[PDB]
């Protein structure tokens, strides 16, 4: 049950294979769910199944 | 006067992002594809801001080294300003005062109005130094101003080539004052460099991401 | 011979049955974009709320 910047939510978290956009936090799924995240504190882009 | 024909480059990341392979569309403050240019270059009249700023000065161009951006240009409305000294910027969001032209053993410091009543600074490392064209995108929209630029070498030196551009963000900066009407600095070193001014008003565009999950193809509404 | 050569390069009379896999598969996606929709509501995730 994560906690990113104030977003809750469930799922399993995973190492990205994207690349990430250096100015970014969250990669957003066309049923408007979180699906990629950058971590609040590290420099690591996380894949949310 | 000069109307130039602004061809198709303009368009810039909104925001968060990644994807990949998509055929997505968004809707933000966007230029026109086809819009004409005033042509400037020695010659630096003044400018308004109008929501949305695409600067774009010349390849073969080492004459450029800063702004000054405000609403009134005066000493009671806060004013904000970059210079880059070849190898660092300096970001100024102080409050300064007007100057008609200024300009930079090679001398420099002519350019400061004023240095009192400072809100807020920044200093990152320098943009860059038949060139990468410079390009830039200047908006506000309640606090966030934005960097943007792609440089990319080409002939054809005063008239913009076609092609494609995405502008990239670089610097996000939450300020959160006005801006009405500008202008940006050169360097007389004893003139007449090119630099190219642009505009967003709610178009709509629709965007093409790659299998990299990076823009390579974008259109409009309007046009036809 | 020819019963391959019509359908050889693209014919005309695939049709039915290329859309009929497409409708529904934009309808399947058009349940997908309703739930970033947001009704008046200040979100359309839940966990903003
Ligand atoms: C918070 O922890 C992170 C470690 O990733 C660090 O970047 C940041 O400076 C820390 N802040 C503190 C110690 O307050
Ligand atoms: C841009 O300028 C050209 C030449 O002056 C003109 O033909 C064209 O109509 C202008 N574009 C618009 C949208 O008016
Ligand atoms: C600077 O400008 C602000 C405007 O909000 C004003 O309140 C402040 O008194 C000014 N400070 C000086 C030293 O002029
Ligand atoms: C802009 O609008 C007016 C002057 O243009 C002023 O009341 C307001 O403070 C400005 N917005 C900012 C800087 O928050
Ligand atoms: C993505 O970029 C890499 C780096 O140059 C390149 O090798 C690859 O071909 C690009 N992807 C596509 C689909 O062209």
């Amino acid at each position: 049950n994560f906690n990113f910047n104030g977003l809750t939510g469930t799922g399993v978290l995973t190492e990205s294979n994207k690349k990430f956009l250096p100015f970014q936090q969250f990669g957003r799924d066309i049923a408007d769910t979180t699906d990629a995240v950058r971590d609040p504190q590290t420099l690591e882009i996380l894949d949310i199944t | 006067p000069a109307y130039t024909n602004s061809f198709t480059r303009g368009v810039y990341y909104p925001d968060k992002v990644f994807r990949s392979s998509v055929l997505h569309s968004t809707q933000d403050l966007f230029l026109p594809f086809f819009s004409n240019v005033t042509w400037f270059h020695f010659d630096n009249p003044v400018l308004p801001f109008n929501d949305g700023v695409y600067f774009a000065s010349t390849e073969k161009s080492n004459i450029i080294r800063g702004w000054i951006f405000g609403t009134t240009l005066d000493s009671k409305t806060q004013s904000l300003l970059i210079v880059n000294n070849a190898t660092n910027v300096v970001i100024k969001v102080c409050e300064f005062q007007f100057c008609n032209d200024p300009f930079l053993m090679e001398s420099e410091f002519r350019v400061y109005s004023s240095a009192n009543n400072c809100t807020f600074e920044y200093v990152s490392q320098p943009f860059l130094m038949f060139k990468n064209l410079r390009e830039f995108v200047f908006k506000n929209i309640d606090g966030y101003f934005k960097i943007y630029s792609k440089h990319t070498p080409i002939n054809l030196v005063r008239d913009l080539p076609q092609g494609f551009s995405a502008l990239e963000p670089l610097v996000d900066l939450p300020i959160g004052i006005n801006i009405t009407r500008f202008q940006t600095l050169l360097a007389l070193h004893r003139g007449a460099a090119a630099y190219y001014v642009g505009y967003l008003q709610p178009r709509t565009f629709l965007l093409k991401y790659n299998e990299n999950g990076t823009i390579t193809d974008a259109v409009d509404c309007a046009l036809d | 011979g020819k019963i391959q050569d019509s359908l050889s390069s693209t014919a005309s009379a695939l049709g039915k049955l290329q859309d009929v896999v497409n409708q529904n598969a934009q309808a399947l996606n058009t349940l997908v974009k309703q739930l970033s929709s947001n009704f008046g509501a200040i979100s359309s995730v839940l966990n903003d709320i």
